[PDB]
């Protein structure tokens, strides 16, 4: 995935300041609040019928830290996203039936969350390098689908 | 925004379908599943193998919904309300997939209605399927 | 459709934009051009460098239009009439690019509104920018 | 851009029945009719206000030919769509300023036109195969955009 090492370094510098625990829950929860259709995969998480209900929902914070943890590992592997995510892609396709469109939604929700969290530090060139990254991740997670 | 032109286009092309609606409905879905595998994620409880009755069954319900939309073209939101509730609150298909199906509908009808599938009717049917899509996805949030 | 909560959320957030609206629009567009370089195909006559007068002028124009829509949230098609006509018949930007700019607006708002960019408010702005976009794209065909 | 051996054979065999002149003008005119904003590029072509105007327009027919001619040549090189189209890509970006989105809408119209021309011979499998080609072409035309 085409990241210059000016882009590489900027993704890297920023990600280090990220509370993966907290950003994960935020992203997943906003995902579920902003684009409620994505709730369809999370019936088993209990109450998601309001914003406050989704945002404080323990299983959402917990799934988000897991989603972001795995996103976080991908960053060490920008050279080999397909590889890093092959097994998760199969998991999402064959076991979970997650339409890969969701990975795009989440990627954008994530870029919003980083904006919110880093403010002016989330400069347009840093955002651009995150859009490449988030798109790269959504394609790798989609690539084992059939 | 369906112009009168369009409704006429849609009514006519849909008139010519008639009894094969559900057969076309079925073929659109399987053209969908093969062209855009991603759409299968919403049918994990279907046997999706060729010539399946589940798909022909579903194919027919989709066709009947459309035939219902054509007849109530001027008031789709109300004629379709039960269906838009169900997509909003139960099925929750990402909006992107409505364009996949609509394209497969269009391909199906072209393959079947060569003489009626005029550039103009093509445009109209395209707008018609977007408008049905928009109604189906109307209550999502 | 926008509920009363939505309107309130948007007016509240836009109220916070206050006099930064044009700065925000220029920033959203710069974000857009760098994240979505295909959107630059619509600005070949522009100087697309950080800081360019043209992006700044266009930013302000975009932000003003949006300020107008917030004020007319109940009367958007009429409020944005010149603008939908202009985009439908003259600019003719593919409808996909609306959702790219919408994204960058939302990112820009998020970078600037630490206190108010709540999840509910986020959902509200997202719906608002989707409504604006549906308006501006209303008369495409 | 991967086709199984029998997809490559299905695609190649249909295409040998295709008259690039007729299909090209048909696909392009339909594009202009069904998605009239794509007209933005062809103001030099004349009156495009109505379907008969568009489908009769002789510049539209000529261009359709040109477009489908280059599309035809790339069928020859399914294995290297990027290299084959790199120069048209940089042209469409740096010269023509054509939103790559247009390459996708064109591929879908082309698919419809093929279905309409061939009827029942355009079987679900042959479509899926063409949907792959048409997407690969669009991504190859989109690749040098910057
Ligand atoms: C940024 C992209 C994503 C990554 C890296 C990711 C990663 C993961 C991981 C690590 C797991 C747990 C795997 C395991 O069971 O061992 C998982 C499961 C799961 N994912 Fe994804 N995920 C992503 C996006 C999404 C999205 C957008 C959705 C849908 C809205 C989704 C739906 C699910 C569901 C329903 C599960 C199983 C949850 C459960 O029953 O515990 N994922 N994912
Ligand atoms: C023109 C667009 C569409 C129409 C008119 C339509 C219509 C219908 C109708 C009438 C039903 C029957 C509901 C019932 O009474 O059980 C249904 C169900 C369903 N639809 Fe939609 N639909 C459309 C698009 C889509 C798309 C694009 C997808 C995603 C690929 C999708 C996924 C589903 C699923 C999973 C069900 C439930 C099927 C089952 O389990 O029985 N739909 N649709
Ligand atoms: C919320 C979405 C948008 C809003 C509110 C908006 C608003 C505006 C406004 C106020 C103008 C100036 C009208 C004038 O000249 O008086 C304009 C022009 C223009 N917009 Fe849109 N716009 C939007 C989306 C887009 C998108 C997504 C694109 C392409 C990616 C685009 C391309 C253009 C172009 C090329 C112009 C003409 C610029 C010039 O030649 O100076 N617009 N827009
Ligand atoms: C399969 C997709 C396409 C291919 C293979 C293609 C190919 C070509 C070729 C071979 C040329 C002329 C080469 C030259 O003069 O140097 C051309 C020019 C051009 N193309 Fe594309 N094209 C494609 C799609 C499109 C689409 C969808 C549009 C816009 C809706 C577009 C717009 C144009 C324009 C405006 C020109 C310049 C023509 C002129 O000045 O007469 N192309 N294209």
């Amino acid at each position: 995935v085409h990241l210059t090492p000016e882009e590489k370094s900027a993704v890297t510098a920023l990600w280090g300041k990220v509370n993966v625990d907290e950003v994960g829950g935020e992203a997943l929860g906003r995902l579920l609040v902003v684009y409620p259709w994505t709730q369809r995969f999370f019936e088993s998480f209990g109450d998601l019928s309001t914003p406050d209900a989704v945002m404080g929902n323990p299983k959402v914070k917990a799934h988000g830290k897991k989603v972001l943890g795995a996103f976080s590992d991908g960053l060490a592997h920008l050279d080999n996203l397909k590889g890093t995510f092959a097994t998760l892609s199969e998991l999402h396709c064959d076991k979970l039936h997650v339409d890969p469109e969701n990975f795009r939604l989440l990627g954008n929700v994530l870029v919003c969350v980083l904006a919110h969290h880093f403010g002016k530090q989330f400069t347009p060139p840093v955002q651009a390098a995150y859009q490449k990254v988030v798109a790269g991740v959504a394609n790798a997670l989609a690539h084992k689908y059939h | 925004v369906l112009s009168p032109a369009d409704k006429t286009n849609v009514k006519a092309a849909w008139g010519k379908v008639g009894a094969h609606a559900g057969e076309y409905g079925a073929e659109a879905l399987e053209r969908m599943f093969l062209s855009f595998p991603t759409t299968k994620t919403y049918f994990p409880h279907f046997d999706l193998s060729h010539g399946s009755a589940q798909v022909k069954g579903h194919g027919k319900k989709v066709a009947d919904a459309l035939t219902n939309a054509v007849a109530h073209v001027d008031d789709m939101p109300n004629a379709l309300s039960a269906l838009s509730d169900l997509h909003a609150h139960k099925l929750r298909v990402d909006p992107v997939n409505f364009k996949l199906l609509s394209h497969c509908l269009l391909v199906t009808l072209a393959a079947h209605l060569p003489a009626e599938f005029t550039p103009a009717v093509h445009a109209s049917l395209d707008k018609f399927l977007a408008s049905v899509s928009t109604v189906l996805t109307s209550k999502y949030r």
